[PDB]
């Protein structure tokens, strides 16, 4: 036989190992199919009845997710177009926090549509220029679809609804019992004078009971255990000091010399006599209890405990420096009686036990503070992680309604009246523009459709009655779960919402990632090492 | 205080990415970033290598520069790749061909201007950093060449750090690249007026130890990191963990470096022989000991009894009695005293560690300040002087844009430096021609 | 097909199969326990591979000496420290009711 | 044959080989880069080893980036890049005319003529084309509004055209206002920062500085609305001397005094600059802001946190200039001449906190002679897309401005030399008629790739071109949109009259030295070692 001997040019001169694709065959189709494959893995993710998941990393680490952005991050892609979704994707969450799955089914629904086009006889750079006039068109009807707002952000009863939503789509079946709690823990450390920074809600878990017997402590709670023996405090003023508990030494390289028998007999009772008196004059302020970020002497060790002294250690410098914002202390660089400005105050620190585990309390009586801590009970480890990041997804919506006040009504309803005034305004333009427009509204649907997918009923009756009564007038009819049979419902007198904000960047994230993908024409790869 | 570590070239990137690897199995750390430990000894002193991010996280202090994405992508795709920071990777896209002119010159000055940027973004985050440390080979062209310009930089920026570096010695018996004596000779008369110290490391040594006293009659470059990284902890363990005496890099130069310009030392590490001789040896203190004055631990080739030590230093890890310890040392101090020092006697510096490396019984590490290091840079010097008389190779050198004076420049301070520690011995003091006439 | 999406050596499994087969894989934990329950219930032995040999009767100290890896199975292995760390009996209660 | 009998193990290539591997290996490198020329240019995709993503459509970008193991793949890569960091902007339309320029000399040197011949002939037409330009040339005042012209026609064709719009009055306005008078425009006072938030239409201009970094201590103000502004560079860090020392002491009490005695030198400094402050700063209505080029302790932190002296630390040495000519200060190494003649004023100064990252902004100098770019994206390789856009419009602006003329584009010129170099080749004599010849052809492959690349047909739109220029004496181009003639000065199109000296210098001179090569050896020692 013979061979076909590698026609010249730009083949011969390429490096062993390296790939190099041409062409709409080899570089367009080939990328929107790596994308679509994407869209499917997580699609099946999407909504309150979205199935679990469960990866297992190169590290035999176990997950249970739900969360799309979490599970992207633990597999690993090697296709560059799959990459340029995922990196959309972690932008949406990092801007917003919710919608990290709205972005993957739009944007992979976008890219298998623009196939089709390509395939009758429209170039890439129509098919971009049609994408870009909807997003253009999509925004500005936005703002019509609100339908309502959030008044006051400071009412547990109010919020407690707006952030159920948001939870809904996690832990079906329990969300109003954790929308309860957050409520709780956000409204009471809300500053007046805005800034509600998300940081300051701590999260702690601890295994044993179920989920129902988690709480909130307006506070700060530690893993750690006392050194001295006392225990519990009733009013304390606190002192930290990021120093170790100890006497101080030079810097610079310093030895201790001795010349005499007096000298050498003295030196001993010098340091101690010098310590009690330091420890005395710390004591002389008030102070009931001294926390340090440092390794802490056996001398001051006895001495804290013959003046009553509570002492505590812990070494994090992001946990002091919270620690220091709860009793509103201040760092204290040396070893000196603190002032009474730099001293804070908390109505009960004590040591308790809870599920076999030793903590340390900081309890304030004050109904806000200045930070806030969730305590989680669960019965494992997988079981407590997803509820630890429906937490943050809850809360993050609080930080954007803080933002802006403005609701739009969810469930596939906006996304329908989306679809519906895009192809009224697609029909009056003439030229071959008009195709892609049309398009990306079809491309709205599959939000609907993947809900109904989920829910186990047929996709296309739902479709079909929600266009029916959207023709009638009806912007806040969408899609109905409870119903085995497919039905629609009324989505503001259902109270069920999204922030409009959540779209406003989806849709833009979603757009970009798309005509990203297409302005490429060919690519050159690396050998992998 | 505050350390960071820096790796350049071939040889730097493979000891410093096996050294932070023998590090977080030890401190709890694991290659996701979490501590899982519940000795608090172990994060007392967690900080002064690593910082921490929100979350619980940390992350070494590392720069890795290297002029081919080759090497930095073995590491970055390798193990513990995902823990390293992900702008601190420095990577070029042509190499450095190890010409040093052209690692000097040409590709290492418009490369230091953005790694320079970045070890100021790591000295932002620390309050008070103490100095620096280098890993880099004298062999290619990237570890001399542009080893040698970012220390230059590093001197301008900051005035007085101390400079701590892990440099290997090359064995021309193992010559390899043809041109191995141009490279070595540049870069050590750079480094005699810019550092504090250096550690000598030979690849011969660590060609024998493994052959010879263990096993594996093939012994590859992965075991040799091993054994280096073994050497990479001790110097430096002290630090990271406490003790009754603080020691700090800064005092270990006016303790261990009697002279400025004489201050090269070569480290020892005993616990390790043969896999049968690790368990049927009785591993004992005083024949652990008896390896720091042995002909086989050494790493360098440099016969001891030929010369004269200067000063001595031991570091013990391991939870042992206080008496034995002591007791030995006063015994092998004064048993080979003979062959010690000329006029700085009592040189022991013993220092002890609780906790001792991961995996064994027994641990310590040695090191010693030799006059016998000449016999190593004078056989350097005299291959060197052997190939400029001829020119040889030449033009890849001055055709780069450096002149000639400067290989006669070098050879001249190597011939100082040299003539240095021989005035120290007073031994190799000790003809052809008839002339032996009236006066 | 030349460029694969995710890397070689992944494995993906769904569906009515998956999940029929995490049910009969439970029951092989709960088999390993079941038997030591009653006034007349028995102990097991079991070896480490240093050759240290543990008798015990404690159902989450057996689980616990076993070197389980299957995903699902893990969970029936938490809940047994769950008792374990709240009310110290019961640990193989709540194994057979799971 | 007479190499192999020396050292067996060379490779070599005889005198015609020698000619055939150069000519055909050129030709490689332009069958992929003429999808680059134009707006209307193919973007392609690049991945290293690790798994990196780099969209580009630049000429040296995509030379260093593709895998390639040539000899005379290198000797034109080496080339490109002189050509880039001098001009700044032409490296795709070198390597075209390189590849062409062998093409066709290589054409008549088939049918027996000597290469030495042809060479003869590219000499004569290069100095007679350097004559033609020298006339064409259009002198103007450099007035705002054309600059707007010659800074768009080099970032169209390297963005997409809604964010060449947004980039084109940052890089004109940052050049005019660093610029003195006859003084040259000194790069490196643009500072080019990027940021990794918000969509990329929010790329702006900061009439001032942002800092990559902030205060470290946490009580130290977020604002300051009228700020005094000090530079230095002296360290208020602990040091110990050259020389080495040690502290001997007696007892405890001795050991208290040497330690409060070690940090008086550095304690002095930390009260002169306190001194200052209440002087100038009588009332606590100003600001008063520190920018250290080294480190600070946290005692000098402390005590200047107690006077609300915002205080940062090292900071890169290209600022230590900077901020000179942006505020007004002094930068200084000692604070033995403190004096308030050196310091600087700025209205504004601010900080900004991004995730992990954290920024700071010096705001409203009274006439700043160095400004800031800020680049913002989500994605990395969009970020560095946008870097290398910058970087070409300032060459071209400073090119523009330099020198004090400007030569129209769109491919007019190339015609007009041909044009002239036509006229000229029957007054020459011998065989060099057909190094002129070739010549001309050559300058031709510019308006043919930018036909071609547009969707038309060469021959059919060059002829319609050369139509036009030669009934009507202007100078004419191709349109992008309609194929016609085009007058190129009327519409806005403009290239650097810098730019076709260089390039027509450059690309001479390779095809003369290549020609001539006899052959091809590598007899040397195969690898160094
Ligand atoms: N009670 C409900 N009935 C129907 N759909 C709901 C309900 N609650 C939430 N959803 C849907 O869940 C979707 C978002 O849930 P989620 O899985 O978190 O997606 P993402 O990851 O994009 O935020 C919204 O589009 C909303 O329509
Ligand atoms: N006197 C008794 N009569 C009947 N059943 C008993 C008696 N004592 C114990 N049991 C049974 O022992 C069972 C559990 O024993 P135990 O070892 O404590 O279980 P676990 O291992 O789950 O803690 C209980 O279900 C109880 O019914
Ligand atoms: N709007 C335009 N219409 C016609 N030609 C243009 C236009 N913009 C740029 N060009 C042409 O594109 C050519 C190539 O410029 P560019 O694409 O930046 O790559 P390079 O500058 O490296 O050749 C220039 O010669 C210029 O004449
Ligand atoms: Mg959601
Ligand atoms: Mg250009």
């Amino acid at each position: 036989a013979l061979h076909v001997p590698k026609a010249p040019g730009f083949a011969q001169m390429l490096k062993e190992g390296a790939k190099h694709f041409s062409g709409l065959e080899e570089a367009v189709y080939r990328n929107i199919q790596a994308c679509k494959e994407l869209a499917q893995t997580t699609r099946t993710a999407y909504g309150p009845n979205g199935m679990n998941k469960m990866v297992i990393n190169h590290l035999e680490k176990l997950f249970v997710t739900n969360d799309a952005a979490t599970i992207l991050r633990e597999l690993e892609v090697q296709h560059p177009a799959a990459k340029m979704i995922v990196m959309a994707s972690h932008m949406q969450e990092q801007e917003v926090g919710d919608g990290t799955n709205f972005v993957l089914v739009f944007a992979g629904a976008l890219l298998e549509l623009a196939e089709e086009l390509l395939r009758i006889g429209l170039s890439v750079s129509e098919v971009i220029e049609g994408y870009e006039i909807a997003c253009r068109k999509a925004h500005e009807i936005l703002p019509n679809l609100v339908c309502c707002s959030a008044k006051n952000l400071r009412d547990i009863d109010e919020v407690s609804s707006l952030l159920r939503t948001s939870i809904m789509s996690k832990q079906y079946g329990n969300e109003v019992f954790l929308a309860k709690l957050i409520a709780q823990a956000c409204v009471s450390i809300f500053p007046d004078s805005g800034h509600f920074n998300v940081d300051n809600i701590r999260v702690c878990k601890i295994l044993g009971s179920g989920i129902s017997s988690s709480s909130v402590l307006h506070g700060m709670v530690f893993k750690k255990e006392t050194e001295g023996d006392v225990t519990s405090v009733k009013d304390a003023k606190i002192a930290v000091y990021s120093c170790p508990f100890d006497g101080m030494i030079t810097e610079t390289k310093g030895t201790v010399l001795i010349k005499t028998a007096e000298e050498l007999m003295n030196f001993s009772k010098g340091e101690e006599n010098l310590m009690d008196a330091q420890v005395k004059a710390i004591a002389d302020t008030g102070a009931n209890v001294v926390v340090t970020g440092g390794k802490v002497a056996d001398m001051a060790l006895h001495y804290a405990n013959k003046y009553n002294i509570m002492l505590v250690r812990l070494n994090s410098k992001w946990d002091l420096r919270r620690l220091c914002k709860t009793v509103g202390a201040t760092a204290l660089p040396r070893l000196t009686p603190p002032v009474l400005e730099e001293m804070g105050h908390c109505d009960s620190v004590y040591l308790s036990e809870v599920g076999d585990t030793q903590v340390v309390v900081f309890k304030h009586e004050k109904e806000d503070g200045a930070i806030s801590t969730i305590v989680l009970r669960g019965s494992t480890d997988n079981l407590m992680d997803d509820i630890e990041r429906a937490v943050d997804d809850g809360v993050n919506t609080f930080k954007v309604l803080t933002r802006d006040k403005r609701l739009v009504p969810g469930g596939g309803a906006t996304e329908i009246e989306l679809a519906k005034q895009i192809t009224s305004y697609g029909e009056t333009c003439p030229g071959l523009e008009q195709y892609a427009i049309k398009k990306f509204a079809e491309a709205f649907e599959a939000i609907p459709r993947a809900l109904a997918e989920n829910s186990g009923v047929k996709a296309n009756e739902v479709i079909s009655k929600l266009y029916a009564v959207h023709q009638e007038g009806n912007k806040n009819v969408g899609l109905d779960i409870e119903a085995e049979v497919p039905a629609v419902k009324d989505m503001l007198e259902a109270g069920i919402l999204d922030t409009y904000l959540g779209k406003y960047w989806a849709i833009k994230l979603a757009t970009n990632a798309a005509v990203t993908v297409l302005r490429v024409d060919q690519i050159i790869m690396a050998k992998p090492a | 205080r505050e350390i960071v570590h820096i790796q350049a070239g071939q040889c730097g990137n493979q000891i410093g990415a096996k050294f932070w690897e023998v590090i977080s199995d030890e401190h709890g750390i694991d290659p996701t970033g979490t501590y899982h430990g519940d000795s608090d000894l172990q994060l007392d002193r967690i900080s002064v290598y690593y910082n921490e991010a929100t979350g619980g996280k940390y992350v070494p202090r590392a720069i890795l520069v290297d002029l081919e994405p080759g090497t930095m992508d073995s590491v970055r795709s390798g193990p513990f790749g995902q823990i390293f920071r992900p702008d601190n990777f420095v990577f070029g896209q042509s190499g450095a061909g190890n010409n040093w002119a052209k690692g000097h010159y040409t590709e290492g000055a418009e490369l230091v201007d953005s790694v320079l940027d970045v070890v100021r973004k790591e000295a932002e985050s620390c309050d008070c950093l103490q100095g620096f440390q280098l890993t880099h080979s004298l062999g290619g062209g990237t570890g001399s060449g542009m080893g040698t310009l970012l220390i230059s930089k590093i001197r301008e920026e900051y005035p007085d750090r101390i400079m701590n570096t892990f440099s290997v010695v090359p064995s021309p018996k193992v010559s390899d690249t043809v041109v191995e004596p141009y490279n070595a000779t540049l870069s050590v008369h750079q480094l005699v007026e810019n550092t504090d110290e250096t550690y000598c490391i030979d690849n011969e040594a660590l060609y024998d130890i493994c052959f010879r006293t263990l096993k594996l009659t093939t012994p590859t470059y992965g075991d040799l990191n091993h054994l280096v990284s073994a050497t990479m902890s001790g110097v430096t363990t002290c630090l990271r963990f406490p003790g009754q005496l603080n020691a700090d890099l800064r005092k270990l130069a006016v303790n261990m470096v009697p002279f400025p310009r004489l201050h090269f030392f070569m480290p020892g590490f005993a616990p390790l022989t043969s896999r049968g001789s690790q368990q049927y040896r009785a591993l004992t203190v005083p024949e652990l000991t008896q390896q720091v004055f042995d002909a086989k631990n050494m790493m360098a080739a440099c016969d001891p009894r030929h010369g004269r030590y200067l000063t001595v230093a031991a570091v013990f890890r391991g939870r042992m009695s206080m008496k034995e310890v002591d007791e030995q040392m006063l015994n092998v101090q004064n048993k080979n005293s003979s062959y010690f020092v000329e006029w700085i006697p009592n040189n022991v510096k013993t220092a002890v560690c609780d906790i001792p490396p991961r995996g064994l019984k027994m641990a310590v590490t040695f090191i010693g300040n030799s006059t016998a290091i000449q016999e190593l840079f004078k056989r350097i010097s005299e291959q060197f002087t052997a190939m400029f008389r001829r020119k040889a190779f030449l033009h890849w050198y001055t055709g780069e844009g450096m002149d000639e004076m400067e290989f006669t420049e070098a050879e001249s301070n190597m011939n100082d430096l040299v003539s240095e520690y021989q005035q120290y011995q007073d031994a190799t003091a000790e003809f052809g021609e008839e002339a032996e006439e009236e006066a | 097909t030349p460029v694969i999406l995710l890397k070689e050596g992944t494995d993906s499994s769904q569906g009515i199969p998956q999940l029929v087969s995490n049910i009969s894989a439970c029951q092989v934990i709960a088999e390993a326990v079941r038997t030591t329950l009653g006034p007349r219930g028995m102990d097991k032995l079991i070896v480490d591979g240093r050759g240290k040999a543990t008798i015990s009767n404690d159902g989450a100290t057996i689980l616990k000496l076993l070197d389980v890896v299957h995903p699902a199975a893990k969970t029936l292995v938490d809940i047994a420290k769950s008792q374990d760390a709240e009310v110290g009996d019961g640990t193989t209660s709540v194994t057979l009711l799971a | 044959a007479a190499v192999k009998t020396l050292n067996p193990k060379a490779e070599v290539a005889r005198a015609q080989a020698a000619l055939a591997v150069n000519i055909s290996a050129a030709r490689g490198l332009q069958d992929v880069l003429r999808t680059n020329l134009g707006p209307k240019g193919t973007m392609k995709m690049l991945v290293s080893g690790a798994g990196d993503i780099k969209l580009t459509k630049d000429g040296n970008v995509l030379l260093h980036e593709m895998q390639i193991q040539h000899p005379t793949a290198s000797l034109i890569a080496k080339v490109a890049t002189a050509q880039d960091d001098i001009t700044g902007d032409g490296t795709t339309s070198n390597v075209l005319i390189i590849g062409e320029l062998l093409k066709q000399a290589d054409l008549y040197i088939s049918e027996g003529l000597h290469p030495r011949i042809i060479t003869e002939g590219f000499e004569a037409a290069k100095e007679k084309a350097l004559q033609f330009l020298e006339e064409v040339k259009v002198s103007r005042e450099m007035d705002r509004e054309t600059l707007i012209d010659v800074a768009r026609t080099s970032l169209r064709t390297k963005v997409h055209a809604e964010l060449a719009d947004v980039l084109t009055e940052a890089v004109v306005d940052s050049i005019l206002a660093i610029k003195k008078q006859d003084e040259p425009i000194d790069l490196f006072m643009i500072e080019i920062m990027e940021m990794k938030h918000k969509s990329e239409t929010d790329t702006s201009l900061i009439r001032g500085l942002v800092l990559d970094h902030g205060a470290r201590h946490p009580d130290m103000k977020k604002r300051v609305e009228d700020a005094y502004i000090l530079t230095c560079n002296v360290s208020l860090e602990y040091e110990k001397t050259e020389v080495n020392s040690g502290f001997f002491y007696k007892s405890a009490e001795e050991r208290e005094k040497l330690v409060k005695a070690e940090r008086k030198f550095i304690e002095d400094r930390v009260k002169k600059i306190i001194e200052l402050k209440r002087k100038v700063c009588g009332d606590s209505d100003k600001g008063f802001v520190v920018i250290n080029q080294k480190g600070i302790d946290p005692f000098s932190l402390d005590a200047l946190s107690k006077e609300g002296i915002v205080a940062l630390r090292r900071a890169k040495r290209r600022n230590m200039e900077r901020l000179t000519l942006a505020c007004g200060g002094v930068a200084l190494n000692s604070f033995d001449d403190l004096s308030p003649d050196c310091l600087g004023h700025a209205g504004l100064v601010y900080e900004y906190t991004l995730g992990e990252e954290k920024f700071t902004f010096i705001e409203k100098c009274n006439n700043p002679r160095s400004v800031t770019l800020l680049i913002k994206g989500p994605n990395k390789h969009t970020l560095t897309q946008i870097k290398d856009a910058v970087r070409d419009g300032l060459r071209a602006v400073k090119n523009a401005i330099d020198d004090g003329c400007v030569v129209p584009g769109a491919g007019a010129v190339e015609v007009a030399m041909a044009e002239a170099l036509i006229k000229h080749k029957p007054s020459v004599k011998g065989r060099a008629q057909l190094g002129v010849q070739a010549f001309a052809d050559a300058l031709l492959i510019i308006p043919k790739v930018l036909a071609q690349n547009s969707g038309f047909d060469l021959q059919e739109t060059l002829v319609k071109i050369q139509a036009e220029h030669s009934e009507s004496g202007q100078l004419v181009g191709v349109d992008l949109n309609t194929g016609e003639p085009m007058v190129a000065a009327e519409v806005g199109v403009w290239d650097n009259y810098c730019v076709k000296k260089q390039l027509l210098h450059s690309c001479t001179v390779i095809a003369t030295n290549i020609l001539l090569v006899d052959e091809i050896m590598r007899a040397g020692m195969s690898f160094l070692k």
